[PDB]
């Protein structure tokens, strides 16, 4: 019984490291998504504040 | 050759003079070239510029004519003279453009001389009425086994092919254009499919070598290529989806039947994004104008299917878009996924994987669907559908395993239905179920080659009748089991 | 009456100048020397004498001098029983090829809302049939109800059913506004309707109307089509006291036209990049939509969320003008279950124990309960899985996942993509059903037994096909 | 003036941030075009054009030198904002200070795994 756990113990955090990095992956997708997008939206404030002038 | 020159080109040469409306070029820049006078222009009129250019007559201003240049505004000068031409912005249509590469307004550029056409026809025309259309019924068969049995295209709709750069959206159009060849050399002149193909944003290399695989393969006898690409002014990667779509909606209005590949609409929203911010017109989302929506929309609108009242004609869109990391919540994919009637999803894992053409069945759609699929193919990729999913649900297994190696198919390589039909029966009876998978691709080109060289018999009645019948059922049974037996 | 000059053309604005007799806002013009009527719509008194219009149609060919009459109205269309199996669009003349629309009135469609002493307060289940709509967010008798969504969900299907149901089952001269959406979904209803006896093409007992303004139209045309068939819905809840059903899809694109000619109205851009006058513009057009003391307004408006965003400002704006917000889910819809109705985002006004009954408000309580559960639990069930979790929670995770499935319906109208024949499950049978797989009688079939299906029963029997073949 | 005279210099910067953000305040007032976060367009010119003076002149012209140490605040850690941005692709090279390496008694706090010296193992001396 130690023995077959140690290996389902390795076999677990090996599918545990593989489904965060994908999590990972998604997420850092999300995140370079949002920040164009807040740099999309700061710009716009910015051009439409100067144009009102 | 001498007298080639004497021809008419100087007897007949238009060397006529005439009382001609004139503007003057204020204020060149940006695209946009501010014009001091043509009192009598007309809004969205065509007017011609001393370089030869030619510009749209965008913004009637009380002291001023906003005129959108097509073409580099490198060849305009202020105080260059601005012809009206009295003709709201219109490009040639015919069938004498068939064959013909051409540019967004219309003019040859593949060296073959000019295109004699007679018609000319609006480029900004209004899409057809709930009355003029009916619903879509006839099969738009594009080749591809994955297509024309889970996401099947009727004549008349729009179907997006949206994915990430470098899925093979250029491949399935291509294939799409190439298959029509079986169809436009027979007999029933009521399924042949007219192609268009523009290209915007593209590089003119990539266009020209497509070209070539349609001359290859002899389908450019029947196609358009209007082609607006990457170093051509905005207002032409503007204008290129409209002068295709008039030319589309000359077939669509006398009865005839042409399809459209708009490759790709991403571009051309991106080049209407230039134009709008060149206006100083406000930005909204990923800095997209207002009227992007309206822009692909009421291209995407034209494509119809007329009644038998209206000439029975039709025009299929196949609009491309490239998503960014495989975003499809995106503004652009979002709108057109709004405008059409389906999507074919492309994906990157797929591709990078050999699943080509890679094409997510979970998530391409088409609202139409049934409605335009043969009998046959109907019969055999319900059964197909049904265990996909089965198969997707539980990622029988090994029954979702051959069928998903089934749906692999090779470049340039368009099947007809029939054969098309018989690969799926062979693979959705289960009679390769306990064939391993990797075989599975070399079977199936040995099958069809036996199937075609021997059995054209059984063929030609599918074809006949568009439905396998009980009879058709046990001949294709046995001829499937003999060859397995021999495989 | 007066005639005035183009002066400028600019899209889908047009500048007129008028010398003498300059028209009121929201008069209607006509356009002088056109093949087809062109109206210009006044929005704006510029000075000078000149008037700022947006124009119905295209604006192609105009130059500028030319004539422009002025109508000393607003844009009136013909209200009646004669409109009933009839096709109009914004400006009110038939698009059917039937000949015209023989009226004995004629309505302007910019009107004022019913006052707040015209306001009805009673509140009555309407069923439609729909498992997750009638468990979690009943739909009221005369309340506006909403259905959100982003592109592909299933806001047309999902409305289409309910036409199907509601209306069917219905007898009070229903309407449907098509504003900004596919002609080929206008034709389609237009021929349905045609087959299953709604619309008579002869001897007429027509209990439908039609208004049409669709995505190839200019964004003046996309931005009154609402209030056009707002006003034939209006006549017939005031003028008549009928019971009117009103449909409107899409209605994101009223603001979207809005939005689209606001720039060339010369006005500083909002948030996002709308017009600063979205919420006023959304409020006047969505105030006349609305049960009165005279008669009552079923109204379902599908809405369109750009991008999948729903803090977009034009549907974070509509929430607060709806009863019963039914909110479709992208993430949903990718699991393959539809209707793709996000459970946890789907509110309605009647979901009061003291209007729906303690067993229905309880049951639906209690699935929004185990389904937030489950959520929540969904981050460390995919970073461990489910093999950690405790008892309890692996209880509450089968009940949850099982909940999901059962939410799901075929559709009559889906046959084409579910393969299955629509069920149209009662209310009872739904609240039974619920409480059933919440009090646990079920813990021992499998989930897929109760994907797509009508009442439990149907899931049970599904169970017992996939116990016996499989 | 000194890197001109064969002898040497060592110029620092502290720091380069609240230049630009006043270089960004004259050029706003003169209603200069506004980029990303009102920075003007040549904002990436007026550093580079000053961080291009340091330089290393051989024997020909007097073998003097110029070293910059030009100094950046960033804010949370952000070094893709748009003056670390252009302050990081103009110079040879950054030392990068954490302020959990700070507090985790590491002082210098310089994070090693992010620091660059692309110059570096050239001048370095044999015996380091
Ligand atoms: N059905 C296929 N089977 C095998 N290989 C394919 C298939 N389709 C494409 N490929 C290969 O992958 C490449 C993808 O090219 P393709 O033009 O079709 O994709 P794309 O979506 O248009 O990308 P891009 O944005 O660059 O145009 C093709 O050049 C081809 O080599
Ligand atoms: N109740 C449903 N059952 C099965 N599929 C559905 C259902 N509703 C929608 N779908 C699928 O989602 C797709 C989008 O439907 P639709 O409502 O027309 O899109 P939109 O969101 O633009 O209105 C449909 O083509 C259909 O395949
Ligand atoms: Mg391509
Ligand atoms: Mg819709």
């Amino acid at each position: 019984s130690t023995t077959s756990e140690q290996s389902a113990r390795m076999t677990a955090m090996d599918n545990a490291s593989k489904n965060a990095s994908e999590m990972i992956d998604k997420l850092t997708l999300t995140f370079n998504r949002t920040r164009q997008a807040v740099i999309t939206k700061e710009l716009i404030e910015i051009i439409s504040g100067a144009a009102a002038l | 050759e001498m007298s080639s020159i004497l021809e008419e080109r100087i007897l007949g040469a238009d060397t006529s003079v005439d009382l001609e409306e004139t503007g003057r070029v204020l204020s060149i820049g940006d695209g946009i070239a501010r014009v001091h006078g043509l009192r009598n222009v007309q809004a969205e009129e065509m007017v011609e510029f001393s370089s030869g250019l030619k510009g749209m007559s965008l913004n009637l201003e009380p002291d001023n004519v906003g005129v959108v240049v097509f073409g580099n505004d490198k060849l305009i000068k202020e105080g260059d003279i601005v012809k009206r031409t009295g003709a709201i912005v219109d490009v040639p249509v015919g069938e004498e453009l068939l064959g013909r590469v051409v540019d967004a307004l219309g003019n040859a550029i593949d060296g073959k001389g000019p295109i004699g056409s007679k018609t000319r026809r609006r480029v900004g025309l209004k899409a057809p009425g709930i009355i003029p259309r009916i619903s879509v019924r006839e099969p738009m068969q594009t080749g591809i086994k994955a297509v024309d049995s889970l996401v099947p295209i009727g004549r008349g709709q729009r179907e997006l092919i949206i994915g990430d750069r470098q899925t093979g959206k250029t491949s399935i159009a291509i294939d799409t254009i190439i298959n029509q060849k079986r169809f436009n050399d027979g007999s029933d002149e009521k399924k042949k499919l007219y192609c268009i193909y523009v290209a915007i944003g593209q590089k003119r290399s990539t266009v020209a070598q497509l070209v070539k695989r349609l001359t290859d393969a002899d389908a450019m006898k029947y196609t358009i290529v209007v082609s607006a690409t990457a170093s051509d002014a905005a207002p032409l990667q503007y204008l290129a989806p409209y002068s295709g779509c008039s030319m589309g909606e000359y077939f669509r209005d006398n009865g005839k039947h042409a399809l459209i590949i708009y490759d790709d609409l991403s571009k051309q929203a991106v080049a209407y994004r230039q134009m709008s911010l060149l206006l100083r017109r406000p930005p909204g989302r990923e800095a997209y104008p207002g009227d992007v929506f309206y822009l692909h929309s009421r291209l995407l609108e034209r494509a119809a299917k007329m009644n038998d009242a209206f000439g029975g004609g039709s025009l299929t869109a196949l609009p491309v878009i490239e998503t960014q990391a495989g975003d499809v919540s995106a503004y652009i994919p979002t709108n057109v996924i709004s405008i059409t009637d389906g999507q074919i999803f492309l994906e990157t894992e797929l591709f990078y994987k050999g699943i080509r053409p890679a094409i997510n069945v979970g998530l391409s759609v088409s609202r139409v669907g049934s409605a335009a699929q043969t009998r046959a193919m109907k019969q055999v990729a319900g059964t197909m559908k049904l265990e996909l999913a089965q198969y997707r649900e539980v990622a029988l297994l090994s029954r979702g395993v051959r069928l998903t190696e089934l749906l692999k198919q090779g470049q340039y390589s368009p099947m007809a239905i029939e054969e098309q039909v018989a690969v799926i029966y062979a693979g959705v009876r289960g009679y390769l179920d306990k064939l391993e998978p990797s075989k599975i691709t070399k079977f199936e080109n040995a099958f069809l080659s036996h199937v075609v060289s021997q059995h054209q018999a059984l063929l030609g009645t599918i074809r006949a009748d568009g439905k396998i019948s009980e009879q058709s059922d046990a001949k294709l049974k046995e001829i499937v089991t003999n060859f397995l037996a021999g495989f | 009456a007066a005639t005035g000059r183009i002066v400028a053309v600019i899209g889908a604005v047009v500048d007129v100048q008028f010398d003498e007799g300059l028209p009121p806002i929201l008069n209607a013009l006509e356009v002088q020397g056109r093949e087809t009527r062109l109206v210009l719509e006044v929005a704006q008194h510029l000075g000078e004498s000149t008037v700022r219009t947006i124009a119905m149609d295209g604006t192609e060919g105009l130059v500028r001098g030319q004539k422009v009459l002025d109508s000393g109205a607003p844009i009136k269309i013909p209200v009646g029983p004669e409109t009933l199996g009839r096709i109009m669009n914004v400006i009110g003349e038939p698009i059917d090829e039937r000949g015209p629309i023989k009226t004995k009135q004629f309505a302007p469609i910019h009107a004022e809302a019913p006052e707040f002493m015209e306001m009805s307060v009673e509140q009555e289940i309407l069923v439609t049939g729909i498992k997750v709509v009638d468990l979690l967010a009943p739909y009221a008798k005369g309340g506006k109800i909403g259905l959100f969504g982003g592109a592909g969900v299933g806001k047309t299907v999902l409305i289409m059913e309910l036409i199907n149901n509601v209306a069917k089952a219905h007898g009070g001269y229903s309407v449907f506004a098509g504003v900004g959406e596919r002609t080929r979904e206008g034709n389609d209803l237009y021929h349905e309707m045609i087959e299953s006896g709604v619309i008579n093409l002869k001897d007429a007992t027509s209990k439908v109307a039609l208004v049409y303004g669709q995505m190839n139209e200019p964004p003046g045309a996309r931005a009154r089509v609402a209030l056009t068939g707002l006003t034939v819905a209006e006549y017939f809840r005031d003028q008549e006291g009928q019971d009117v059903l009103l449909f409107i899809d899409n209605i994101f694109r009223f603001t979207q036209a809005g939005s689209e000619v606001s720039a060339l109205l010369g006005r500083i851009p909002s948030a996002v990049g709308y017009q600063p006058t979205l919420a006023t513009d959304m409020g006047t057009m969505q105030e006349r939509i609305t049960t009165t003391k005279k008669g009552s307004i079923t109204s379902v408006q599908a809405i369109y969320v750009p991008a999948d965003d729903l803090t977009d400002p034009a549907p974070a704006t509509t929430f607060a003008h709806l009863d019963a917000t039914t909110v479709l889910s992208r993430a949903i819809a990718e699991l393959g279950i539809y209707p793709a109705v996000d459970p946890l985002d789907s509110t309605s006004r009647i979901m009061d124990p003291n209007i729906v009954g303690s067993e229905h408000y309880d049951v639906a309580r209690g699935v929004q309960k185990i389904l937030q559960d489950y959520k929540s639990l969904q981050d460390i069930i995919a970073i461990l899985g489910m093999d950690e979790l405790s008892e309890e929670d692996k209880l509450t995770v089968s009940r949850a996942r099982k909940i999901q499935r059962f939410l799901s319906q075929p559709f009559q109208v889906a046959e084409v993509f579910t393969g299955h024949m629509g069920k149209l499950v009662p209310l009872k049978e739904t609240i039974k059903g619920f409480q059933q797989i919440l009090a646990g009688e079920y813990d021992h079939l499998p989930e897929q037994a109760f994907y797509m299906v009508g009442p439990i029963e149907e899931a049970v029997a599904k169970a017992d096909k996939l116990a016996e073949e499989h």
